[PDB]
């Protein structure tokens, strides 16, 4: 079949700058590429068809170009209403294939995480369940590594990390990493620390909580 | 009540205009054929040269004509093309009048300088008329028909079938009427009738096109030395690359390849029939049978589209035509020319090939109509016409190279082969649209 | 105004039969090709197949061949998608699309989308609030968080300090573990009033009517 690959998955941009999204084909599709834009929680919309023709109603800032294998969609002046997911679809041959999609997010100055580790809950402990949760409050770059050291051991089992979306007001991200263990597992330890590694500083920021305390 | 509404509707006016245009065109073609066969004798070389000229001119100017149709208003393009075609036919009729009046004089005026001048002038006027007719066909049968039909594929198929039936009936009728006019009187009266009919038809079709444009309000909306010749070459290149990049490229390719044939009934096949000792009444009834089978092919296409689908209808039509062509292939190896069995089998194969070919042509033209963006209809249709007449040019060249009856059978085989190729190519297209569900018609169960 | 409406909020047990509808208003399905598209969460867009309501010819993608079945009814002007042999990988969002021809340039109008989730058990949320106050040094920023665990087949809403609503509360997306869901909401807008003024978080689960409010207590 025809495999459509979009290189970038997250494109960081600012308001008022040109944005270029690329789409590559496995074979020669010709000029049969259609670009769709979709906001989160809504049906996909129509922007460009035949890789050059703009649909009736789309603003003029969207321009499609390319042919053969390489295609590109360009926005002349980015606005706050253009932050969505864009994908390319071919119709040269069946079965129809869609692109992976590219999400556009705004740019902001780099910030360091405000880590905070909470001890296991007393109510949960009385219910035979231990959950150690550490929350990183604000940090611009999405990529941030979380290492959980229990009794001086880098445990990489049973840890789930959930990251929020880009805040509209502050343009900052938040993360929460939770490690689940039995009451005996929590008891059989002495040092519990969580270390966040981000691009803000080379030295990871470590927050700890003694088991005895 | 209902009859007045039907006679007032856009479809009937479009049918009337097309019928008048095709009747006039067929009359003029028969007049030119009579002029060629009588004044210069029954020469295949001159007819082949005329076909070569028209085919090459359309091949070169197809992209330009398509782009011009695409980048202009719908009413203006159609009216201009109709006026140009009718004026050209009127002028050709007057020139043929003056040539026919001085028959003996022009046959002895000189060694042939004036005769060749008349020939080249007639050829140029006919070329202009054919270009105008191609422009009219592109702007009407590909643009206006779709807009009038709207979001209804059954209506579009019915209109295409009715157009095909009108073309077949006028092809079988108008030459006979104009020939009877010529034989009861003189060729000069025939040319006068051609000229007067074309003028009156010009006026009537102008009014009818205005009425059709008024009745359909959706036709007013449209969505879009070396320095002098820089832009036509760019248009030609862009149109051809756009046609090559279109996903319906294979279907149009096969339809163009289908024109590479001698197994028709307006070709040297009639000459071969005459050389085999067949009277004119047999030829007339065979032409009538060909028209009947064309109508049968149209109705079969409509039913097959309704019941099975477009691609499967094309496949069935191709299989039928291939069976007819292999019947002809069996015919050519039978005793006869390198005694009636050979010609009988050949003619039966030709007629059944006609019905199959008409079904396939309707399928392909509907596919091109409904799967092309309205901002590139004219250029793609023009490139399709250019390829069709390129194959016709190749056919004329082949006929020139082998004129003798003895090799004619060999020629037949070549035609058959090309037909197969076209269908094979269409088969690939079918795969790209259907995959492994090729031989399954009807709802899934 | 051309519109396409679909059913929604489908919850099904593994290995069952699922039917989705797509009703069209403003046009006739007979003159168009009706396509179905699947979107797995945090994944790409995948193509199921298409149907022609005029005659019933249906063509599918190779992957969704023995699993999906597309039907249509012209009198009611509605397309139908049938899903059989459901598995946990099939929880997704399904869209109904309109196409002009075989190789039509674009999908002009789409449907709202139907959310299909396949799962096993239902349960009620368990709220286990916990705010660290052990070994604290700076009281200028008290980040108190509440974790809700064991939410069964439902989305929960956590309102922290409803008396004084603040924008400093971030609710992380819920994640799936052991067939249930877990979520956590953390508010750091306590500043200096948090150590003394009581802050309570209330978790509400509409599917079980378990609206429980717990106040974060000092450690
Ligand atoms: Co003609």
């Amino acid at each position: 079949d025809i495999v459509m690959t979009q290189s970038q998955k997250f494109m960081s941009t600012s308001v008022g700058d040109r944005v270029s999204i690329t789409c590559k084909a496995s074979q020669n599709v010709g000029t049969a590429v259609a670009w769709y834009q979709k906001k989160p929680g809504q049906s996909p919309k129509l922007l460009i068809y035949s890789a050059s023709n703009r649909y009736s109603g789309v603003p003029d800032r969207f321009t499609g170009s390319g042919s053969g294998t390489d295609f590109t969609l360009t926005i002349s002046n980015m606005q706050s209403e253009d932050l969505a997911d864009y994908f390319c679809q071919q119709y040269g041959s069946y079965p129809l294939t869609f692109g992976s999609g590219t999400k556009l997010e705004i740019k902001e100055a780099e910030a360091a995480p405000t880590v905070s580790i909470f001890p296991p809950s007393s109510e949960q402990l009385t219910s035979g369940g231990a959950s150690v949760v550490c929350f990183l409050n604000n940090f611009y770059p999405k990529d941030i590594n979380v290492k959980w050291k229990i009794d001086g051991s880098e445990r990489q089992n049973g840890v789930l990390n959930s990251w929020t979306d880009q805040d509209s007001k502050d343009s900052t991200y938040s993360m929460s990493s939770t490690l689940t263990l039995t009451k005996d597992e929590y008891e059989r330890h002495n040092s519990y620390t969580c270390e966040a590694t981000h691009k803000t500083s080379t030295s990871p920021i470590v927050k700890s909580f003694n088991r005895n305390e | 009540g209902s009859l007045a509404d039907y006679l007032t509707s856009a479809k009937f006016l479009l049918y009337l205009g097309h019928s008048l245009s095709t009747w006039g065109d067929r009359m003029w073609h028969f007049a030119v054929s009579v002029f060629l066969v009588e004044l210069y004798g029954n020469s295949l070389l001159l007819t082949a040269v005329y076909g070569l000229v028209v085919a090459g001119s359309v091949l070169v100017l197809g992209a330009i004509i398509g782009d011009w149709v695409d980048k202009n208003a719908r009413l203006k393009v159609a009216q201009t093309s109709l006026v140009v075609q009718n004026v050209s036919v009127i002028l050709c009729g007057i020139i043929l009048m003056m040539v026919f009046l001085h028959k003996h004089e022009l046959l002895t005026m000189y060694h042939g300088w004036v005769l060749t001048s008349c020939y080249i002038l007639i050829i140029t006027i006919a070329n202009i008329a054919n270009l105008a007719s191609t422009a009219t066909a592109i702007t009407i049968q590909r643009d206006w028909i779709v807009v009038v039909a709207g979001e209804d594929r059954s209506k579009l198929a019915n209109m295409n079938a009715t157009i095909r039936r009108i073309d077949q009936l006028t092809n079988i009728l108008a030459p006979m009427a104009v020939g009877q006019i010529m034989t009861f009187g003189s060729p000069v009266i025939g040319c006068g009738f051609i000229s007067g009919w074309n003028l009156v038809s010009m006026c009537v079709e102008y009014v009818l096109l205005w009425k059709v444009y008024q009745k359909t309000p959706a036709l007013a909306v449209k969505a879009g030395c070396a320095s002098q010749m820089a832009e036509p070459f760019r248009t030609f290149r862009d149109g051809w690359v756009s046609y090559y990049n279109q996903p319906v490229f294979l279907a149009g390719m096969g339809l163009a390849f289908l024109y590479m044939t001698v197994l028709g009934f307006d070709c040297i096949t009639t000459g071969y029939a005459y050389t085999q000792g067949l009277s004119g009444s047999i030829l007339s009834i065979l032409m009538g049978a060909s028209a009947i089978t064309g109508i049968m092919g149209t109705v079969a296409f409509t039913w097959l589209r309704r019941k099975c689908g477009l691609v499967r209808t094309g496949l069935i039509s191709g299989l039928a035509q291939l069976s007819c062509l292999i019947l002809c292939v069996i015919s050519v190896f039978m005793p006869g020319s390198p005694p009636i069995i050979s010609v009988s089998l050949l003619f039966a194969g030709v007629i059944a090939a006609r019905i199959g070919l008409w079904s396939f042509d309707l399928t392909v033209t509907q596919l091109l109509q409904e799967n092309v963006i309205e901002s590139e209809r004219g250029i793609i249709n023009g490139v399709q016409n250019s390829m069709n007449y390129l194959l016709d040019l190749l056919h004329f060249i082949m006929v020139i190279l082998a004129p003798n009856p003895e090799a004619f059978g060999l020629l037949v085989l070549i035609s058959v082969s090309f037909v197969a190729m076209g269908h094979i190519m269409y088969f690939r297209f079918a795969q790209n649209t259907l995959g492994n569900k090729l031989f399954a018609c009807g709802p899934d169960a | 105004e051309v519109q396409l409406q679909q059913s929604g909020a489908e919850l099904v047990r593994p290995g069952a039969l699922v039917k989705l509808s797509c009703k069209a208003s403003g046009f006739n399905i007979k003159d168009y090709y009706m396509h179905w598209v699947k979107e797995r969460p945090e994944q790409g867009l995948e193509w199921i197949g298409w149907i022609d309501p005029e005659n019933g010819n249906t063509i599918y993608d190779p992957k969704f061949q023995g699993k999906a079945s597309i039907t249509a009814d012209t009198s009611s002007n509605t397309a139908y998608l049938q899903l059989s042999s459901l598995t946990s990988e099939d929880t997704a969002v399904y869209y109904c699309a309109r196409k002009r021809g075989y190789y039509g340039p674009y999908f002009d109008y789409w449907g709202q989308g139907t959310t299909l989730t396949v799962s096993s058990k239902t349960t009620a949320p368990s709220v286990y609030p916990l705010a660290p106050v052990c070994g604290d040094t700076t009281g200028s920023s008290v980040t108190l968080g509440c974790l809700v665990k064991g939410y069964f087949p439902e989305p929960v809403t956590l309102t922290w300090n409803s008396g004084s609503l603040s924008s400093g509360v971030h609710t992380f997306p819920a994640v799936l573990q052991s067939g249930l869901y877990t979520l956590s909401s953390s508010v750091t807008v306590t500043s200096s009033t948090w150590p003394s003024q009581s802050i309570t978080c209330n978790v509400a689960h509409p599917a079980s009517s378990t609206k429980v409010d717990k106040k974060i207590e000092p450690a």
